[PDB]
Formats: structure tokens, C-alpha cells, sequence
């Protein structure tokens, strides 16, 4: 909101940061999923 | 949105009755999402009416319904004794099952109430305490007037009572001293 | 037959977080959802929650999303009920309700005999009996009583024909009065809530 | 000019669908349109799109938007999708 | 896989293989590509 | 409440292929990683697999891979364990473990009772009850017992207040010796492994 | 019929068909399918 904001929560500011509440009775969709992202840079650089 | 029904209705002994039932929604699939449910007093509630338009195994006949637009109503025909209770109706269209601000459902019947008294014992006495028991039963009406002579006379009552005999009752404790129990009493009892 | 009797009734003090269940048989407690209805004494029903036996999936209503968690035991067929920081407000009736064949999932088929949770701060005072000129019947009194639940016999249950108990009294004082009487002997009074028992002879 | 909230519950929210043959098409105008919200109504086993981008999707307008709500198998899921041919796609519901 | 084949992987060089890992829900595992949106794509991690 | 509970006690030859199973209550059983750990007589802990019981999905340390197998039934929530081709080496304490809400899924929150496992070729050997200037106290005496968790107790176990146990002695002929008093009567001596009670009175 | 039309069975192609003849009872013959049990369905003959 326009108003100005402080360490505490109030009704236009909100920590930004939110929970997942992972549970394993959910079905496909809310289930916790892994990724691993694994960049690649092939050119004509020195390769290691 | 919430379910609204009316708080009080009367009705007759072989007569029919109906009872409104307003606020429901509607979701994708039609809208016979309605249900009622009877619940006695002191008992569990039953289902009565689901899918209005069927009935459960085991329920009488003599309960219907119809839908009209986002107003149901339950019709009774026949009313007796054992309809004489609570009735609610729910909705289910959104996954979320409400229900509404319960209705009273009231016959008329037959009507002179049975009066009792009883003494207190020498127990009570010992203990510095000293209470009349008066007892009112056999009564239809939900009204009773209860009072003591000495004139006219700490004392408690309760209107509502139990119907296992298709009747109400009543109870009233006189609660004195045994100084001012031994120092004259009367149950005055007033209906309709 | 089916049956979907509760737990007994309980009585704690505000903050004590009990547990109620529910015992279930006659059917496959494994693919019927089953949940609890709260209704405060003299209002409508209140529907909490409910869950699924095979996976425990809950769907709570906005109403109760953390007043109130729904657990379930499909090893025993039993449903539970917990709270926490129990208020003075929370005393009322919960009756269950399961699924059945009737109509779709969120339709209650059946229900339970239900379960009366009594929260209060009066420490659960004890109650008193007292005897009671119609000889033609005999009665007692059962007063100084905070918990309305009051259990009452006569001769350890051996009378059972004829015997009729009026509703209870509220006094001034913020305590409860009743009596029951017999047609003509012991009466017994059994306060399960304070857990005392006390026999009186007419 | 308009702020009306659109109802995308009696759709993911409703009790019951109806049959296969008997499709529910609800129109849905006049409205904005917040898929954001869809996303945790209820899980997604897939949400393929045709022609429309499945994340830019609140930055856009429609003429009208209707709604099919239906249940099908689970071994009939890829029958439901344009050209696709099946007991579904035949005799119940053919996308074009 | 973008640009490399998932299988014939064993047989080529790299400058620097850099590897990402993190958990997010099971609905939005198709935020997580080049030139995807939503909140994990605009606020969480985003692929160029 | 939530309980776990193993299987009893065995001891056996090498290569009689024992198995030992688990139950556990009080929670959902499909949910949370169960598992063992070994633990050698002298050495500390060593882990061995866990499994979840929700699918066929398990896992196992390096250094058990192909020495013992896992296994789980979720209809009936118990674990399993089985060995092939048992060796003087595979004598341990066994304990199991849930994954519980304190940690991550890997990290062990909640232990079993234990089960005792030996592996020999004594077949066994039966034990010898014997009973024992005390003006007071009386005790009695185990000789020729091979097997460890020999239990004594006195009258049935109506007598616990003054009652001692004092430990094994191993004799130089390869069989221990115990001896259990009494402060002041008859010794039960219970040989489990062999289900051998004998009654003896000082 | 699962799969095939009973329709279109008469003009589709298939490498090889396969015809189980057997006999059961009257108030078994809703065992016989994919996803069913009872006594048929599981010792004596399954369908996947």
C-alpha cells in the first residue's frame, strides 16, 4: 500500500517471503518436486 | 451465502405444513444441491430429505419437497407427535455444506395440569437448608405459571421439559432456611 | 449393523486441549469420507471439517482452518478430534458424520450419537444428594451441582419401570437443581463430570 | 471499467460435474478474469493450451469464455484434445 | 533438454557446468523455462 | 499414543535365514521412513536401510547391500527383516526408527525396544539352577547357560523391593554364571531361549 | 470392448489377436475386466 511500512506486519505490507505447506496427502500438483538445473556454456571456450 | 429459515412455525395434528428455505446457491450440474436433516430434542440429527426430488431407505412418505428458483420448501402431510421437532435444511453446490438458523415446528393437541408437593427430609434440615419440591407435569401447552404461598411468596423454575410421555413438565425448588421452613406452606400452580 | 458410535462426553478447563474420537464399524472405513458438525446448545448445525481414511486429506471450512484439526486412524477405524487454547466459548455438541452410499461424498448419510465437550472454570463442584407426603411416590434431590450431564438411578438400576426425572434448575446462586422420583427404596446419583457418586436411601 | 471479482468457483469448487454426454457449458462475461487463482483451487494433473499461452494469460481480453465441465477416465485423458479420435471424441465430446 | 541432447551428453566438452538445485510445487514445474512467468519465474528464479 | 514395538528375542545357527519383524500404532504408517540400525556388542551404532512403506521404494547403506533386505507391509503397518546365509559376525542388537515431525525425512526421530540376535553353534545348551552366616538375605545360581538374556526372577515377580541382580561371570569351560538375592522364598529362573523355567527354593 | 470400437474393429489393423474361450458362472461375469477382482479376476484369469 501507499502507506508506509515497519519490522511488523499490517494490512497493506506483508512478509514477502510465504511457507509451502507440503503435505503428502495432496494429489499431482501440489506434491514438492525437486529441479536441478544443470547449465550448460558449449563454445569454443577452453573446456574443463 | 447463508441460509436463512423461519425461527418459528404452528401447525395441527393431521394438517399439513411447510417449511421455507432461502439463500441457497447454485453450481455447475443443477441445482438440486438440498438437503434437510430433523434433529430431536436431546438426540442426534437424522437425514430426513436429500436429492429432494428421492428419499432415503427407511424415511415415511409423507415428506416432500419442490425447488423454486434459489427457495426450497419441505411439505409434510400428516403431521403427528414424533414430527414435532427441530428441522434444518443444507446446501452443497460449493463443496461446503451450511446450514440454517434451525426452524421449530409446533402442532396443537389436546390439553389441566398434575400438581405434586413434597417435604423436605431431616437431612436437609441437619445441613441448615431446607427446600419445597413442587412438581407440574401432564401439561401440553409450553406455559406454566408457578408460585408459593406463605401471601404470595429464593425460587427457581424451568418451562421446558422432556416428552417421553408425550406430555411436558415442570419443577420448582422452593429454597429456604428450616427456621423459616418451621415457622408456618403451599404450591400455587396457574394454566391456561 | 452399521455403527458410528463417539467417544464419552469430557469436561476440562479452558487451555487443557482434550481429544475426542469416534469408533466406526459396518463398513469399509477406508473410502468414506467422514467429519464432525459442532452446534452450540439452542443454535444451528456447524460444520468443522472433514477427512478421508485411505489418505489424509482434509478440507476444513475458513471457519475452522486452525480452530480445530481432524486426524483419523485407518488401522482401527477411528476417527480424532483435537484442539488447541481451549476458550471459555468452545463448550458445545459435535456430532459426526461419514459419507454412506446415499448420495454424492460432501452428503452426511449418517451420524453419531454425539459428543458434549463442557469447558468451564468453576472446578467442577460435587454435587449433593437429599431424600424427599404422597404415601403414591418417592423421590430424592440432587443439588450444588455446576454440570448439567447428571446421571441418576434407582437401586443400582434394578427400577427402571416408573421411574420418571424432571429437568433440571438453574438457582440464583449459578448452580443446578434437579429431581427424580419412583413409583411405589435407594436412589443412586452418579456425577460422572465431578466423579462422585453418592447412594441415598428415602 | 470494471472490477467485479469473476466467479471461477462453481466450476472447480462444485460438487458434482455432470455426465459426458451431458456437458454444463457455463458462459462467463463481464468480469476479470484472475487465473492466478486457479492455480490452487484444486491440483493439476495437466493444463495443456492451444493457441494461448498458459502464463500470459491475465494480460489479455475475450469476447466470451465458456466453461466445459465433464468427467471422463482416467485412460481416456488424451482423448480430450483437438483431433484426437476415441469413444469420447466420437460419440460425447469433439473438440474442433 | 535445450540445444543437447538428454542421451548424447557423454560424449562432449564444457567451460563450466553449473548446477541449481530447489524444490518447488508440483503445478508450477512448467514455470521453470526460458521465457515462462509467474511468480516463481518473476520473483523466485528466472531462466534467460 | 504413538507406540513401535519389535519382534522377541532369537538366537540361531548360522544359516537358518531368522527373520524379525516390527509393529507400530498411533500414526499413519505410509508416511513416515522406518528403518534399522545394527549395533555390535562392544561397537556403536550401524545403520543398515530404510524403506517407506508407502511403495516398494527403498534404500540401503553401501556396506548392506546385499547382506540383509528390508521389507515393509503397509495393510497391516509391520517391517520385516531377513538374512541369507547367517555368519558368527551377524550377532547385534537390532533397533528400528521412524522418520517422526521432529526432522527431515532422513533423520531418525523415534526408537523401537530392541531385539536381541545371536548367532552360534552351542544349539543352545540348557541352563542349571542352584541355590545359595547371612543372619539377612538369600540368593540362588545359574550355571551351564550359554545363552545371555537369561532372566531370574523371585516368587513369580511378587517380590521386587530387595531384590538384586548381580552380573555374569564367564567360566573358563566357555559357559557364564549369575546369581540373583533377595533381601529378607523361591527363585524362578526363565530360560527363554529354550523355554526352560525352573523353580528352585533356598 | 476397451480401446477398440466395436464398430471399427471390422476395418482397423492389428498384428496379432488373441480369442480366450471359458465358462464361468452367471453371477460372476462382472469379474471379468481390467480393474476387477473376485475369485476369477485374481486366480484365474487377470486382465491388466
Amino acid at each position: 500500500g501507499n502507506r508506509p511500512c515497519n519490522g511488523v506486519a499490517g494490512p497493506n505490507c506483508y512478509s514477502p517471503l510465504q511457507s509451502y505447506g507440503f503435505r503428502p496427502t495432496y494429489g499431482v500438483g501440489h506434491q514438492p518436486y525437486r529441479v536441478v538445473v544443470l547449465s550448460f556454456e558449449l563454445l569454443h571456450a577452453p573446456a574443463t | 451465502s447463508a441460509l436463512t429459515q423461519p425461527r418459528s412455525v404452528s401447525g395441527s395434528l393431521g394438517q399439513s405444513v411447510t417449511i421455507s428455505c432461502t439463500g441457497i446457491s447454485s453450481d455447475v450440474g443443477g441445482d438440486n444441491y438440498v438437503s434437510w436433516y430433523q434433529q430431536h430434542p436431546g438426540k442426534a440429527p437424522k437425514l430426513m430429505i436429500y436429492d429432494v426430488s428421492k428419499r432415503p431407505s427407511g424415511v415415511p412418505d409423507r415428506f416432500s419437497g419442490s425447488k423454486s428458483g434459489n427457495t426450497a420448501s419441505l411439505t409434510i402431510s400428516g403431521l403427528q407427535a414424533d414430527d414435532e421437532a427441530d428441522y434444518y435444511c443444507c446446501s452443497y453446490a460449493l463443496s461446503r455444506v451450511v446450514f440454517g438458523g434451525g426452524t421449530m415446528l409446533t402442532v396443537l393437541g389436546q390439553p389441566a395440569p398434575s400438581v405434586t408437593l413434597f417435604p423436605p427430609s431431616s437431612e436437609e434440615l441437619q445441613a441448615n437448608k431446607a427446600t419445597l419440591v413442587c412438581l407440574i407435569s401432564d401439561f401440553y401447552p409450553g406455559a406454566v405459571t408457578v408460585a408459593w404461598k406463605a401471601s404470595p411468596v429464593g425460587v427457581e423454575t424451568t418451562t421446558p421439559s422432556k416428552q417421553s410421555n408425550n406430555k411436558y413438565a415442570a419443577s420448582s425448588y422452593l429454597s429456604l432456611t428450616p427456621e423459616q421452613w418451621k415457622s408456618h406452606y403451599s404450591c400455587q400452580v396457574t394454566h391456561e | 449393523q452399521m455403527q458410528l458410535v463417539q467417544s464419552g462426553a469430557e469436561v476440562k478447563k479452558p487451555g487443557e486441549s482434550l481429544k475426542i474420537s469416534c469408533k466406526g464399524s459396518g463398513y469399509t472405513f477406508s473410502y468414506y469420507w467422514i467429519g464432525w458438525v459442532r452446534q452450540m446448545p439452542g443454535k444451528g448445525l456447524e460444520w468443522m471439517g472433514i477427512i478421508y481414511p485411505g489418505d489424509s486429506d482434509t478440507r476444513y471450512s475458513p471457519s475452522f482452518q486452525g480452530q480445530v484439526t481432524i486426524s483419523a486412524d485407518k488401522s482401527i477405524s477411528t476417527a480424532y478430534l483435537h484442539w488447541s487454547s481451549l476458550k471459555a466459548s468452545d463448550t458445545a455438541m459435535y456430532y459426526c458424520a461419514r459419507q454412506g452410499d446415499l448420495g454424492d461424498w460432501i452428503l452426511l448419510g449418517y451420524w453419531g450419537q454425539g459428543t458434549l465437550v463442557t469447558v468451564s472454570s468453576a472446578s467442577t463442584k460435587g454435587p449433593s444428594v437429599f431424600p424427599l407426603k404422597s404415601t403414591a411416590a418417592l423421590g430424592c434431590l440432587v443439588k450444588d451441582y455446576f454440570p448439567e450431564p447428571v446421571t441418576v438411578s434407582w437401586n443400582s438400576g434394578a427400577l427402571t419401570s416408573g421411574v420418571h426425572t424432571f429437568p433440571a434448575v438453574l438457582q440464583s446462586s449459578g448452580l443446578y437443581s434437579l429431581s427424580s422420583v419412583v413409583t411405589v427404596y435407594i436412589c443412586n446419583v452418579n456425577h460422572k463430570p465431578s466423579n462422585t457418586k453418592v447412594d441415598k436411601k428415602v | 471499467n470494471i472490477t467485479n471479482l469473476c466467479p471461477f468457483h462453481e466450476v472447480f469448487n462444485a460438487t458434482t460435474f455432470a455426465s459426458v454426454y451431458a456437458w454444463n457449458r457455463k458462459r462467463i462475461s463481464n468480469c476479470v478474469a484472475d487465473y492466478s487463482v486457479i492455480y490452487n483451487f484444486a491440483p493439476f494433473f495437466a493444463f495443456k493450451c492451444y493457441g494461448v499461452s498458459p502464463t500470459k494469460l491475465n494480460d489479455l481480453c475475450f469476447t466470451n469464455v465458456y466453461a466445459d465441465s465433464f468427467v471422463i477416465r482416467g485412460n481416456e485423458v488424451s482423448q480430450i484434445a483437438p483431433g484426437q479420435t476415441g469413444n469420447i471424441a466420437d460419440y460425447n465430446y469433439k473438440l474442433p
